[PDB]
RNA sequence: AGCAGAGUGGCGCAGCGGAAGCGUGCUGGGCCCAUAACCCAGAGGUCGAUGGAUCGAAACCAUCCUCUGCUACCA
C-alpha cells in the first residue's frame, strides 16, 4: 500500500520524468502525449517498494548491477548489491504536483494531503527562484517540515553557480525551516547519487503517527471512471477516487459520504447542500489487493458512485467522511487571515514584483483553499483580523485547521497570505 | 432488347444516349433507353452556348441525356435535343438509368442459375418478364413492383409472381449477386446529458430497460461509445423496420429516465 | 481506448456487378512571322490490406491499415 506521500514539486525545466522513474519506477502521466511541453503540469500519481540488501541503497528487481539509459553519451552503472532477494522495508506513495506557477492553486491542494516533499531546483535559472521560497513557505504552513532538498539539474551547470544556488535559497528563507534539511545534488542525466538519496528518505522521513481508531477520512484529489469509453451494459463499475487518506482505517464494504454535497433545486439562497452517500467497492493501492485502506497514503477508492462525477476531472479537493461525519459544510465562512509583507511566487532578475500588496477591499473575488479544497468566494466584510466570506461552492470544514489566500494580481491568483478558520 | 413493353419512345421523352462516335453533322447515337436504336444529336440545336471548348480529357465510353424530337419507328431516326432539357435534368435521368439497367439486368436472364446469358429465344423471354411488369399497371406500379422485389427480404420471395419456368431457384441467390444491394446502414445517436447523482443512475436503469426491450422483440441492442453518449447502428433492407426500432429506444429515453428524472438530447 | 470522416493517376477527385473517371499540371505539334490564351494527341492507375459468397469484386461482406475527431485521461 503505502505508508508516507512524499511530494515532488519543483519549478519550471528541471525534468520530472527522469527524476520520478528513478525514485518509484512509475511514470507521471496523464492527459496530453505529447506527456508534457516541458515538465508535468498536471497532478501526477505513482506508488513504489523500497527494499534493502541490508544496504542504504535500494535495489532494482535485478539487484546484481544496474545500468542506465538517460544518456548514450556515456555509461551510467551503478551497483546495489549482489543477489538472493532483499528484504521490504515500506511501500512508499509519492504526490507529483504541478512544477508551473500558474497551476499554483492545485499545487497547493495536492501539497496538502502529503507527508513530506522534495523540493526539485533547478541550476539553469535565477538563484533566489521564486517559486522555491513559495512551495518551502506553504510547506512550513501546512504542518511539515520533513524537507529534503534536491538539485536536480546541475548536469551542465557550472559548481559555482550550483554552489551560489544553494546559498541564496538557504539565505533568503531564513525564516522558514531549511537548515535540518539536507541538500542533496544529484545527476539527471547520469542518475548519480540516487542511491544516497534513499537512504535520505528513510532517515529524514519515518512513518508519523497515524490514528487509525479515529473515525475515516478521505480526501480525493483525483477522478478517474474505469467504466470509461465503449464500456459494455453487464460489466458496469463504480467511480474511483485518487485519494489519501490523513485519518482513519477505511475498511472494504463501507458506506462513505461525500461532504460539500450537491445544491438543492431551485435555492433562492445559497443553503441548502446535500451530501452524495455512495459504498465502497474496492481499495486498491499499487497493484496488489487489499481488504483494508490504512492512513497515511494514496489509495484507490472505487465507490458506488456513477460515470457523469468521474468523466473528467471533477473530484478536485472533495472531503470525504465515513458516514454521516459530524464536520460542518459551510457555505458563508470566518477566516482569520494574516498577509505576508510580500508578494510571494513572483520575483524576477529586476527584482519585481514582491513589492507589499494593498489591503482587501470587500467584494472583490479570492481563491480560499481551505483544506485541500479550491473555492472561489468574495469577500462580504473586510476589517483586518475578521473577514466573512461567501464561497460559491459549500466547503466542508473537516477542523478549523489552515487556510491559503490568494489574491488575483493579474492573470492568475498569487499567494498573499494563511490563516486560521474560526 | 429493353424492358419496356412499346418498342420505341415518343415525342418529348427522355432518354440515355451512348455518343458511339463522332461524325459529320454530329454523333449517330444509340438510345440505351429503348434498346439500341440508332438517333442522331446536333446539327441544329443541342448546344446551349458556345465557349469554344467542349472536351480535354473527355475521352470516349461516355454518354448524354438528351430528349426526342423527332422519332420515326418506321424509318428508324430519332432526332433528339439537349437544348430542350430543363426539368428533364440530366443528374436525375442518369440516376434513374443507372437503376434501371439493374432491373433490366435481372428480368433479361432467368434461368437457372449460372446465370444465362445469352441467348434465348427472346420475344417470350421479355414477355414473360418485363413486359407483363408494365402491363400490371402502369410504369409507377411497375416501378413499385420491383422495388418491393429489389429488397431481399421484403419479403423474401413473395407477391404474385407466380412465374413462370420455374423460378425460384433463381429469385433465392441469382437476383442478390445480379443488384448488388448496398447496404444501407443508418446510425441513431442519442445524448443522455444528466449531471445529477440520481440523473446518472435513471440513464443505467433506461439503458437496462432497452436492453430487456430488445430482447422481447428480438433486434438492436444500444452501445455507449462515451458516458452519455449512446450508439445504436441500425441496418434496414425493409426500409421502415428502422423506424420501428428508433420509435422504440426514443420511447425507452423519454419515459424510463423520467421515472428516476432526467434529461435527455434525442 | 471506444467513436464521426477518408481511402482513385502527382495533385484535385467521378464511380458502382457486366466501364479506371474527370480536373489540373505534364510533353509534342498545330493555328500565327512568333509567343500567349487555344486546340489535339502524347504522359500519369496495387481504386489501403486480407479474403469469402460469385459466371465476375473498382461494386457485397467481414476483418485489418491509416490520418482526420471525441469524454478530455480512463487506479
Amino acid at each position: 500500500q503505502a505508508t508516507i506521500n512524499i511530494g515532488t514539486i519543483g519549478h519550471v525545466a528541471h525534468g520530472k520524468s527522469t527524476v520520478v522513474k528513478a525514485i518509484s519506477g512509475v511514470h507521471t502521466v496523464r492527459f496530453k502525449n505529447e506527456l508534457e511541453r516541458n515538465i508535468t503540469i498536471k497532478l501526477g500519481y505513482a506508488n513504489a517498494k523500497i527494499y534493502k540488501l541490508d544496504d542504504p541503497s535500494c535495489p532494482r528487481p535485478e539487484c546484481y548491477r544496474s545500468c542506465g539509459s538517460s544518456t548514450p553519451d556515456e555509461f551510467p552503472t551503478d551497483i546495489p548489491g549482489t543477489k538472493g532477494n532483499f528484504k521490504l522495508v515500506r511501500h512508499v506513495s509519492f504526490v507529483d504536483c504541478p512544477g508551473h506557477d500558474i497551476l499554483m492553486a492545485t499545487m497547493l491542494n495536492g501539497a496538502a494531503v502529503m507527508d513530506a516533499a522534495l523540493l526539485l531546483i533547478a541550476g539553469n535559472e535565477s538563484c533566489p527562484q521564486p517559486q522555491t521560497s513559495e512551495h518551502l513557505a506553504a510547506i512550513e504552513i501546512m504542518k511539515l517540515k520533513h524537507i529534503l532538498i534536491l538539485q536536480n539539474k546541475i548536469d551542465l551547470v557550472k559548481e559555482s553557480q550550483a554552489k551560489e544556488q544553494y546559498e541564496q535559497i538557504l539565505a533568503f528563507v531564513q525564516g522558514t525551516v531549511a537548515e535540518g534539511a539536507p541538500i542533496i545534488p544529484i545527476s539527471a542525466q547520469l542518475k548519480y547519487n540516487i542511491e544516497v538519496v534513499c537512504e535520505y528518505i528513510v532517515k529524514k522521513i519515518p512513518v508519523p503517527p497515524r490514528d487509525f481508531t479515529s473515525e475515516p477520512r478521505l480526501i480525493v484529489i483525483r477522478s478517474f471512471d474505469v467504466n470509461k469509453p465503449g464500456c459494455e451494459v453487464d460489466d458496469l463499475k463504480g467511480g474511483v477516487a485518487g485519494g489519501s487518506i490523513l485519518k482513519g482505517v477505511l475498511k472494504v464494504g463501507q458506506e462513505i459520504e461525500v461532504r460539500p454535497g450537491i445544491v438543492s433545486k431551485d435555492s433562492e439562497g445559497k443553503l441548502m447542500c446535500k451530501p452524495i452517500f455512495s459504498k465502497i467497492v474496492s481499495l486498491f493501492a499499487e497493484h496488489n489487493d487489499l481488504q483494508y485502506a490504512a492512513p497515511g497514503g494514496l489509495i484507490g477508492v472505487g465507490t458506488k458512485i456513477d460515470p457523469t462525477l468521474c468523466r473528467a476531472d471533477r473530484m478536485v479537493g472533495q472531503v470525504l467522511g465515513a458516514v454521516g461525519a459530524l464536520p460542518e459544510i459551510f457555505t458563508e465562512l470566518e477566516i482569520s487571515y494574516f498577509l505576508l509583507r510580500r508578494l510571494l511566487g513572483v520575483r524576477t532578475e529586476g527584482d519585481k514584483k514582491a513589492a507589499k500588496v494593498q489591503k482587501l477591499s470587500k467584494n472583490e473575488v479570492l481563491m480560499v483553499n481551505i483544506g485541500s479544497l479550491s473555492t472561489g468566494g468574495r469577500v462580504s466584510a473586510v476589517k483586518a483580523d475578521l473577514g466573512k466570506i461567501v464561497l460559491t461552492n459549500p466547503v466542508c470544514t473537516e477542523v478549523g485547521e489552515k487556510i491559503a489566500l490568494s489574491r488575483r494580481v493579474e492573470k492568475h491568483w498569487r499567494l498573499i497570505g494563511w490563516g486560521q478558520i474560526r | 432488347c429493353r424492358f419496356y413493353q412499346h418498342k420505341f419512345p415518343e415525342v418529348e421523352d427522355v432518354v440515355m444516349v451512348n455518343v458511339r462516335s463522332i461524325a459529320e453533322m454530329g454523333a449517330y447515337v444509340s438510345l440505351l433507353e429503348y434498346n439500341n436504336i440508332e438517333g442522331m444529336i446536333l446539327l441544329s440545336e443541342l448546344s446551349r452556348r458556345r465557349i469554344r471548348s467542349i472536351n480535354k480529357l473527355i475521352r470516349i465510353g461516355r454518354n448524354e441525356c438528351v430528349v426526342v424530337i423527332r422519332v420515326d419507328k418506321e424509318k428508324g431516326y430519332i432526332d433528339l435535343s439537349k437544348r430542350r432539357v430543363s426539368p428533364e435534368e440530366a443528374i436525375k435521368c442518369e440516376d434513374k438509368f443507372t437503376k434501371s439497367k439493374t432491373v433490366y439486368s435481372i428480368l433479361r436472364h432467368v434461368a437457372e442459375v449460372l446465370e444465362y446469358t445469352k441467348d434465348e429465344q427472346l420475344e417470350s423471354l421479355f414477355q414473360r418478364t418485363a413486359w407483363v411488369f408494365d402491363d400490371k399497371y402502369k410504369r409507377p406500379g411497375y416501378g413499385a413492383y420491383d422495388a418491393f422485389k429489389h429488397a431481399v427480404s421484403d419479403p423474401s420471395i413473395l407477391d404474385s409472381l407466380d412465374l413462370n419456368e420455374d423460378e425460384r431457384e433463381v429469385l433465392i441467390n441469382n437476383i442478390n449477386r445480379r443488384l448488388t444491394p448496398q447496404a444501407v446502414k443508418i446510425r441513431a445517436d442519442i445524448e443522455v446529458a444528466c449531471y445529477g447523482y440520481e440523473g446518472i443512475d435513471a440513464v443505467k436503469e433506461a439503458l437496462r430497460a432497452g436492453l430487456n426491450c430488445s430482447t422481447e422483440t428480438m433486434p438492436i441492442k444500444i452501445n455507449l461509445i462515451a458516458p452519455p453518449r449512446y450508439v445504436m447502428t441500425t441496418t434496414t433492407l425493409e426500409r421502415t423496420e428502422g423506424l420501428s426500432v428508433l420509435n422504440q429506444a426514443m420511447a425507452v429515453i423519454k419515459e424510463k429516465i423520467e421515472e428516476k428524472r432526467g434529461v435527455f438530447n434525442v
